[PDB]
């Protein structure tokens, strides 16, 4: 039990923590709304010809 | 008297023995997977300047 | 992975090397040691499970079941040393070297890599718990019960092997890795529901569905007590570990082809919570218990949310042990007057005070008392039934209700009102008897401060 | 405390009133206040000091991970494993970044509501906003993948809601 | 750090001590109640302190101290809200509780298991400040079964008398029933509010909907034994007097109202909630005390005081004042509290008989427990400047000044009657008259255990009222303009009450007997609702759960299908090919059928 | 409890019961006492109303009537002494009664307390061991061959013998066992 308890943190919980800090610290300086709804940028998408 | 003993004690590592011998084994199984050592585009590196492989 | 297997095997010439009077001790020790070494398996990465080699990974759903069958073998030593001991040293050896060759099967079969040894090694099992069953069962429906686990089994999973096998001829491979990244769609046709059903019914059958369990009431009967502990603390999850592997290739033709199973087991867990309320043997009303909580993790993977798979890994771990601790409790009374009826032994709280605790204890944990691994599982299934349907949640509270109302039947019936006065031979509880509750007991509790070990890689 | 950064995590500058008695009875808290500042804050901060003195003698540091940035699941070819696993790996390590900024804007939410009192519901207007429109991304990204979710699900989500939008301006431009 | 959050945790935490050492060697030994009893009673000292720092300056904190897990975007953490209600109620609940050790120290001298007895006491305890402290729903629910767990090992203390037992399950069933509602609650305020916690449900939820609400008030209606689900309270008098009083008197019974005070910002903005709520409390009101005042059992009359009570509280809950809802509770938890103590004196001293028809005269008997239980009825009636004065009348004008259901507002003015009707049967038939018990007097009240822990909550009774309503600050609008006759239809209702009931009571000294009405029967078997709910619904469940679900589906038809089909298919095809006479002449010929066919079938069609 | 029952109630038997019933209930209805003997006296006037009538079919349709009377006028809630069936002390104490057996299974140094106990405790032993045989042949003598009729036990006939089956009668735990 105590070898379990001080197991090192390799489901990276800390690292997501201190990453989404930087990038809503960046966000919130700059105006950006923190989240876009589009996770790839539609630039590199290729949707097929036209509607109809 | 290793005799009454030995006799005895000789199955107690048993155990121990095939562990070790696990790891070893386990060991020589990751040494044939090193085709991408330091080769992946996440953790592509400059090598240091005494080591050989970034791992073993 | 071969630090595990390799101690695991070692086990037998140890076992047949041993002296007459030193075998048990020799087994459990290593057991636990063996058991020490697999804790090391719970440090799972966020990402991407451990592939150890080409044959065995690991990821977040594989480490706990492997903990808990590693764990198990010393409990089932420790339980089966009582009962053996007019055996000859021979026969002794050959059941110890049973239980190892089901821990071996077992451990290989929770890390393989590919379905086809998955497969052989999951059907493996079946030899060393039927030899078990019917050879050192022990009244004459030992055979029956092995008959039907057998068959219920083969005829479940033999269309599986067919479907594999097509599996791997139109697509190439049948490792999970490369299935799980070139996963494609099943179009709407009655080939693919059948291929649909074929790698699905393999699982149900020994979760098991509800209307497929009848096998379970006779085998974890009729069983001695190591292989009633092994049969419901590991080999019922090995349906619910199939499952959340397969349907990864199912996908979308489950979004409907689940109708019939998640109506079979929501009204089913609540015939067998019925069921357990007027039963006449206490071991029958702890394998219907199985049933009844076994049906939840059968929602939870149909339902295909990944907080119901958390919680059905939660309730798969809570599960097995609360079962196997249960098992050992009535084992315990078996022994003394030799027979199954609850209404024999009675009041058995004036005598043996410290089972009785230990009896609350497991009744408490079996009815899912908050903040037990138990009610962390089965609660997260709620919240995700409830997300797939609101009316669900009439299903779910009625039978939490009716678990409540025959675990403290059964605790009140066994522990509670006046002593039979002809029993007269109860002797006080030995202390092998309390450290196989307490060592049943603690790790559940434990548990409780580091629910994240037992969450699964959707954690 | 300077543990973390203060604008990440905002709030308000602490506006609190003097103490002006106006009766002439002692104030009991004042009392009990001084006691315990005197019997318990004050052993508590020597062994705290103490603590830190034999910190101070014992430094080194543990640094936060860094990763590059690989191609993703949309430059990959259609059985291309090695920059799917790749892509795959990077979509998991976002949706996590992206879980922690979703947990980041709901604390906020939660010590707002209870440090405003009981105006709560006009003077944090700003957080509940802060929350809907995370909310409403984070949705509109991870919604409805379920179980077995991967890069490729995602991305055929977005193709689907973009299929979508550019049709609902195809027949708004129509009007 | 401020001490407001290191002495609200202490408090809590200094309750636990006496759990670890219960393997030590204090618990082997006498001393220990004595320890459990100086442990609360520093604890209540100790958060004394926290109540002066609200007193003064309305401080008020949540401590997420520890994190727990964290799935997806939610996150679990160990929180505790210190707000008014907590730190107002803290201190009453140890108040009463170290009363109630105090007499138990008395009442359960000669139990070979107080020690035992003792620590159940303080697991009770620890468990209700966990469900009063908690900020997260998984928290309160934690806290709401360990309350639970704890009043089912606390009825069946006497674990061979077959009644406690089925009182203790009767009680564990009325309270799942509920927990049906508390985890449709949980569900629903999960999947559509995103949290579990306080701050983020009353946040996102400005116009709450029917289901959570609806939850919510069934879970109530479960701990707080409303008409649906009310017949297990009285029936949880099996246990000891002390289990009765502490319990299911002052504290655990108040859980669910505690609940449906806490979600009132949600409350405030559902209508029809409310109006079941209002019906709900008013109906318990009406039936609990139309049943008492014909119970001849004293702990089953104060039980359904208890209930009635209860009742009146939901009725304040659902007419929007749930301030005074929680000022209730802490009133009547004292003098109910002492009710039952003075009934387990009498108990005592009566050698275990409880029924009041065989007590006479103990007025001057044993005159403290008289002087203690007339100060009580007298709070209990809402008598002017008593301590139930300053919550129940409250409670009555605001229902009287409100747009409430009529019938409602009826029921609780009769319910108000009702209440000293009973009260004026417990004093007419335990302390007037001749003695009615047996010659053997073993009276004896001269005990400083009973005498001090009763005196301490009639100092309580007297005086907490005007302590507390004229200290906490004022959340509430006031009733500054009323008409007279309603100004004072409480305290006319209670003396019509007394009036009538005392009338009829001497009526029975009167040389006359006559049978019983109706009315009198239906009121006395509690309206026939366990003569009818704990046998139709009970056996008709028990007949399907074997005669349907065990013998028909599992054994028989689950049988026919799958495994005794295939088997008579499979031994008829065995007898089918195994019954050759070994003739050649016979299969010969099959022989040549066989060619014939496979000639034409297979040969002339390749 | 303690007298083997008969195989049927006589008329008497049966009117004497009804009696005592009756009054328990108007005695639960009369909580005063002086009103309650008003009404005993009243009560017993009833009963002896009717004692000396000497046909037995008027009397059985007497008792017929007088039984639907009491069920009629029962009461709902009568009194009921704390340790009787219905009592709230019936079987508080039968979980602190253990039976004597148990003290056979005890530890070597929890026998070192308490000598003197054990040394009568084992003499008491021996003197059951010692009459088994005398109690089994008195029982199979005093009986019909075939079989019992009633439940009631022989006494010692003899001097050195003890009464047949004795052991768990006298060796009762107690009502009051702690
Ligand atoms: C909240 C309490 C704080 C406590 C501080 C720390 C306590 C640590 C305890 C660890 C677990 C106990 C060990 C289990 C085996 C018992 C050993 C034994 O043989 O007993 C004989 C031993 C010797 O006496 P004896 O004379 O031989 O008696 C002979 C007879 O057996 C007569 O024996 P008996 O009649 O006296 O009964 C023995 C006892 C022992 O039997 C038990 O049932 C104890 C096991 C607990 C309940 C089991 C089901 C519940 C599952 C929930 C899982 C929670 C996990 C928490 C982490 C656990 C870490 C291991 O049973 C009980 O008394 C009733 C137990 C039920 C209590 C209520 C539990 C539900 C609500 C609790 C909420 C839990 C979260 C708290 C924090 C919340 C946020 C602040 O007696 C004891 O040692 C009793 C121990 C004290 C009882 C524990 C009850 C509370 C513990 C709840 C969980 C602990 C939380 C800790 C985190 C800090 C808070
Ligand atoms: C401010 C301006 C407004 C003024 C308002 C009014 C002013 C004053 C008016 C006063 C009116 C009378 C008040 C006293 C009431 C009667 C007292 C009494 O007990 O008399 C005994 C007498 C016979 O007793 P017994 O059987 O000879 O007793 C045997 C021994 O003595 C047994 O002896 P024990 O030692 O067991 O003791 C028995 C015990 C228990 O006594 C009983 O056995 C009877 C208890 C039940 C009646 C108590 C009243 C509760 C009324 C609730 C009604 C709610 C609606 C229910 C709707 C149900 C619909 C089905 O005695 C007591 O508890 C004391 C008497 C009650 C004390 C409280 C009285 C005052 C509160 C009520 C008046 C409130 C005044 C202020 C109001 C302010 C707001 C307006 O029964 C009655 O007189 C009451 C009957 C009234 C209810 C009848 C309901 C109809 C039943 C059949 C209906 C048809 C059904 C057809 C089949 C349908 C199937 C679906
Ligand atoms: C008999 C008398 C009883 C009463 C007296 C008791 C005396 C007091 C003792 C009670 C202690 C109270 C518990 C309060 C928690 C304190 C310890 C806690 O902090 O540690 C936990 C840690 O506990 C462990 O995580 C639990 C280990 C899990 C079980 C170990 C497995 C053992 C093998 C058993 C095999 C069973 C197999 C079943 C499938 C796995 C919490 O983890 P975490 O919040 O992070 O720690 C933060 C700091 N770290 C991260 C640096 C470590
Ligand atoms: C004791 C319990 C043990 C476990 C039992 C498990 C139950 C397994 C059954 C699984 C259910 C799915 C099977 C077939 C899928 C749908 C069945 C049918 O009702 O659907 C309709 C089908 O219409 C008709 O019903 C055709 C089916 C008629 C033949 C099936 C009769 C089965 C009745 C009894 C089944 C007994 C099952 C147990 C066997 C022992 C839908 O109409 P349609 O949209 O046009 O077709 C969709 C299929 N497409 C897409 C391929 C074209
Ligand atoms: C007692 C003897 C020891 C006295 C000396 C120590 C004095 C205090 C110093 C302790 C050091 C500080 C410390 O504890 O570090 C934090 C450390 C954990 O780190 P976290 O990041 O906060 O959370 C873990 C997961 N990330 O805290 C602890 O674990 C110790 C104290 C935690 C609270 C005590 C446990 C209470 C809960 C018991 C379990 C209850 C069931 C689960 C909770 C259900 C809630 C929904
Ligand atoms: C979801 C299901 C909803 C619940 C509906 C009914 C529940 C099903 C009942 C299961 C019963 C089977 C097994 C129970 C064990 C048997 C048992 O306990 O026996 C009854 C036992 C002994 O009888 P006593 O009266 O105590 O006698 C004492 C002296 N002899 O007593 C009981 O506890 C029986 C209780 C059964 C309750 C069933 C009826 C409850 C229905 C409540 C309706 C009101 C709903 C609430 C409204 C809320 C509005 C906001
Ligand atoms: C096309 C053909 C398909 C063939 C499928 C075969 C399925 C395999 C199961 C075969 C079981 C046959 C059982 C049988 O015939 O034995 C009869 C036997 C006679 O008893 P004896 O002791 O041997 O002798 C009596 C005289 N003293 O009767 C019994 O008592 C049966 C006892 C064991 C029965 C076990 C059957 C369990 C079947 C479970 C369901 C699955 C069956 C397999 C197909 C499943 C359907 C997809
Ligand atoms: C203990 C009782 C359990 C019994 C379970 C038995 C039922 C198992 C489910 C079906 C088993 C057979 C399925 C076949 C195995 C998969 C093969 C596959 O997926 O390929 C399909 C093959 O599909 C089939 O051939 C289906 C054959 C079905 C015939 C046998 C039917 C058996 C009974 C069906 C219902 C049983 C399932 C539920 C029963 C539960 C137990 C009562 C595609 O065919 P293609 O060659 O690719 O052609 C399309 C392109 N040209």
């Amino acid at each position: 039990s105590t070898f379990v308890a001080y197991l090192p943190d390799y489901r990276m919980q800390e690292w997501a923590r201190r990453e989404a800090e930087r990038l809503v610290k960046y966000r919130e300086a700059n105006g950006l709304p923190l989240m876009e709804s589009n996770c790839f940028d539609p630039n590199k998408i290729q949707l097929p010809e036209d509607e109809d | 008297n290793v005799l009454q003993i030995v006799r005895d004690h000789w199955v107690h590592i048993l155990v121990p023995v095939g562990f070790v011998f696990g790891c070893y084994l386990d060991r020589r199984s990751d040494e044939k997977l090193t085709a991408f050592r330091n080769k992946s585009l996440l953790f592509k590196r400059e090598l240091r300047p005494n080591e050989e492989v970034t791992w073993k | 992975m071969l630090k595990i297997i390799i101690p695991t095997t070692m086990l037998l010439p140890m076992t047949w090397m041993s002296k007459h009077n030193m075998i048990w001790i020799n087994a459990t020790v290593h057991s636990l040691l063996i058991s020490l070494i697999s804790l090391s398996l719970l440090n799972q990465l966020g990402e991407n499970s451990l592939n150890f080699s080409l044959t065995f990974f690991s990821d977040s759903l594989s480490a706990p079941l492997l903990v808990l069958t590693t764990w198990l073998l010393p409990l089932m030593l420790m339980a089966s040393q009582s009962h053996l001991s007019k055996e000859t040293t021979t026969r002794k050896k050959l059941y110890i070297t049973m239980l190892i060759l089901l821990q071996l099967f077992l451990i290989m079969t929770f890390t393989a890599t590919e379905l086809i040894l998955f497969y052989i090694l999951f059907e493996a099992t079946l030899v060393p718990t039927l030899i078990i069953i019917t050879r050192w069962g022990n009244q004459t429906e030992r055979l029956n019960a092995g008959l039907y686990f057998l068959f219920y089994t083969l005829a479940g999973s033999l269309p599986l092997l067919v479907a594999l096998v097509y599996i791997q001829n139109t697509t190439g491979s049948l490792n999970f890795l490369i299935i799980h990244y070139w996963s494609h769609p099943l179009s709407n046709s009655w080939s693919n529901i059948f291929m649909w059903l074929a790698c699905i019914m393999a699982f149900m059958v020994k979760m098991p569905l509800y209307g497929l369990h009848l096998w379970l009431p006779k085998a974890h009967v009729e069983a001695p007590i190591a292989g009633s502990m092994v049969l419901a603390a590991v080999l019922l999850k090995l349906g619910g570990y199939g499952m959340m592997r397969i349907t990864t290739i199912l996908n979308p033709l489950t979004n409907y082809m689940a109708y019939p199973f998640l109506m079979l087991s929501m009204w089913g867990m609540i015939m067998t919570s019925s069921i357990c309320l007027r039963q006449t043997d206490l071991k029958s009303l702890i394998a219907y218990s199985s049933v009844s909580h076994m049906a939840l993790v059968i929602v939870a993977i149909m339902i295909q949310t990944p907080w119901s798979f958390m919680g059905a890994t939660a309730l798969m771990i809570a599960h097995g042990l609360t079962s196997s601790m249960l098992f050992c409790l009535a084992n315990t009374n078996y022994e003394r007057v030799h027979s199954r009826t609850m209404i024999l032994a009675r009041g058995l709280q004036t005598l043996l005070p410290l089972m009785a605790t230990w009896w609350l204890v497991a009744s408490l944990t079996n009815l899912a008392l908050p903040p037990s691994i138990n009610l962390i599982g089965e609660l997260f299934i709620i919240t995700a039934s409830f997300s797939w349907s609101n009316i669900t949640i009439i299903l779910m509270g009625m039978n939490m209700m009716i678990t409540a109302l025959y675990s403290l039947y059964m605790l009140i019936t066994t522990q509670r009102g006046k002593y039979t006065h002809h029993i007269n031979n109860i002797k006080p509880s030995f202390t092998r008897e309390n450290a196989l509750m307490a060592l049943h007991i603690l790790p559940l509790l434990l548990l409780t401060l580091n629910p994240k070990m037992i969450l699964g890689p959707l954690y | 405390p300077d543990s973390w950064d203060k604008d990440v995590y905002p709030e308000p500058p602490r506006r609190t009133p003097a103490p002006a008695p106006q009766t002439s009875l002692p104030n009991p808290v004042t009392y009990l206040t001084k006691i315990f500042d005197l019997l318990v804050d004050r052993p508590v901060t020597l062994a705290r000091e103490f603590i830190e003195q034999q910190h101070a003698k014992n430094r080194y540091y543990y640094y936060h991970r860094e990763f590059r940035r690989v191609p993703d699941i949309t430059e990959c070819e259609e059985k291309d494993i090695l920059c799917m696993f790749e892509a795959e790996m990077q979509w998991r390590r976002d949706y996590k970044v992206d879980q922690e900024i979703v947990n980041i804007i709901q604390e906020r939410l939660k010590a707002c509501q209870q440090r405003e009192g009981e105006s709560y519901r006009q003077n944090c207007a700003k957080e509940l906003e802060q929350f809907t429109q995370v909310s409403k991304a984070f949705q509109d990204r991870y919604s409805d993948l379920g179980a077995h979710y991967s890069a490729r699900k995602c991305l055929a989500k977005q193709k689907q809601r973009m299929l979508a939008e550019r049709k609902a301006a195809k027949e708004a431009a129509a009007a | 750090m401020n001490p407001f959050a290191s002495l609200t945790l202490t408090t809590l935490t200094i309750l636990t001590i006496p759990i670890m050492m219960s393997n030590s060697n204090i618990y082997k030994t006498n001393l220990y109640p004595n320890y459990v009893k100086t442990t609360v009673s520093y604890a209540f000292t100790l958060s004394l302190v926290p109540l002066l720092m609200f007193m003064h300056t309305g401080q008020e904190m949540i401590i997420s101290n520890w994190h727990w897990m964290t799935l997806q975007t939610v996150e679990l953490s160990l929180s505790f809200k210190m707000d008014y209600f907590s730190v107002m109620f803290i201190p009453v609940a140890l108040f009463v509780t170290w009363s109630i050790m105090e007499f138990s120290m008395w009442y359960m001298h000669s139990d070979p298991f107080i020690n035992r007895f003792f620590k159940y006491l303080l697991l009770f305890l620890i468990t209700m400040m966990i469900l009063v402290t908690a900020n997260n729903l998984f928290q309160l629910f934690i806290g709401w079964e360990g309350v639970g767990i704890m009043s089912f090992l606390l009825i069946g203390w006497w674990h061979g008398r077959t009644d406690a037992n089925t009182a203790a399950l009767q009680a564990i069933l009325y309270n799942r029933i509920g927990d049906i509602g508390f985890v449709l609650s949980m569900a629903w305020f999960l999947t559509h509010s995103n949290a579990w916690d306080l701050q983020q449900i009353f946040m996102l939820n400005n116009e709450c909907p029917n289901m959570p609400l609806i939850g919510l008030l069934l879970a109530a209606a479960g701990k707080s034994a409303q008409f649906g689900l009310h017949p297990w309270l009285p029936s949880a008098m099996e246990g000891p007097t002390p289990v009765s009083a502490l319990l299911h008197s002052s504290t655990m019974v108040v859980a669910g109202v505690f609940l449906l005070i806490r979600f009132y910002p949600l409350m405030e903005t559902n209508k029809l909630v409310q109006t079941m709520t209002l019906c709900l409390g008013a109906i318990t009101t009406l039936f609990t005390a139309l049943c008492a005042i014909t119970q001849n059992d004293i702990k089953k009359i104060v039980a359904f005081s208890t209930s009635s009570q209860l009742g009146l509280m939901m009725v304040t809950i659902g007419i929007n004042q749930p301030h005074l809802a929680f000022l209730h509770i802490c009133m009547h938890a004292f003098f109910k509290a002492m009710l039952f103590m003075c009934s387990g004196s009498i108990i005592h001293s009566l050698n275990d008989e409880q029924d009041i028809r065989k007590m006479g005269g103990l007025y001057k008997a044993m005159p403290f427990t008289t002087t203690a239980l007339i100060i009580g009825s007298l709070a209990l009636t809402g008598m002017p400047y008593l301590t139930g004065f300053y919550s129940k009348d409250l409670i009555i004008e605001a229902v009287n000044m409100s747009y409430t259901n009529a019938w409602a507002l009826l029921m609780t003015l009769i319910a108000t009657s009702l209440t000293a009707a009973y009260s004026t049967r417990i004093i007419f038939f335990a302390f007037l008259g001749k003695p009615r018990f047996p010659p053997l007097v073993l009276i004896n009240e001269n005990n400083p255990l009973l005498i001090n822990s009763i005196k301490r909550l009639l100092i309580g009774s007297i005086f907490a009222g005007f302590i507390i309503s004229n200290n906490i600050p004022p959340m509430t609008v006031p009733n500054t303009t009323m008409p007279l006759y309603m100004k004072m239809t409480a305290l006319i209702v209670t003396i019509m009450g007394f009036m009538l009931a005392l009338e009829l009571n001497n009526t029975t000294y009167y040389l006359k007997f006559k049978y019983p009405s109706q009315t009198y029967k239906f009121s006395n078997m509690l309206g026939y609702y366990p003569s009818i709910m704990h046998r139709l619904p009970t056996y008709h469940n028990l007949s399907m759960s074997q005669k349907s679900a065990s013998s028909l589906l599992d054994l028989i038809w689950l049988e026919t299908i799958l495994p005794k089909t295939t088997s008579f298919i499979q031994m008829k095809m065995s007898i089918m090919v195994s019954n050759q006479k070994g003739l050649i002449k016979l299969y010969f010929l099959s022989f040549l059928i066989t060619i014939m066919i496979s000639m034409t079938l297979f040969n002339y069609h390749e | 409890a303690f007298s083997a029952p008969a195989a049927y109630l006589t008329h008497q038997q049966k009117v004497l019961r009804l009696y005592k019933r009756a009054l328990r209930h108007l005695e639960s209805w009369c909580v005063h006492r002086d009103k309650y003997r008003y009404f005993a006296c009243l009560m017993r006037a009833r009963f002896d109303e009717h004692k000396n009538e000497k046909d037995m079919v008027k009397a059985t349709q007497l008792l017929r009537q007088a039984e639907e009377e009491f069920w009629y006028g029962q009461h709902p809630q009568p009194y009921i002494f704390p340790e009787s069936p219905g009592g709230t002390s019936y079987e508080r104490y039968e979980c602190y009664k253990v039976p004597e057996w148990c003290l056979d299974d005890w530890h070597p140094s929890e026998k070192a307390m308490y000598p003197d106990y054990f040394a009568k405790r084992e003499q008491w032993k021996r003197l059951r061991r010692e009459s088994w045989e005398r109690e089994v042949k008195q029982l199979q003598e005093e009986t019909p061959p075939g079989g019992p009729r009633t439940e009631a036990l022989p006494p010692a006939r003899k001097e050195g013998d003890l009464p047949p089956l004795w052991w768990h009668i006298v060796t009762r735990p107690r009502e009051r066992p702690m």
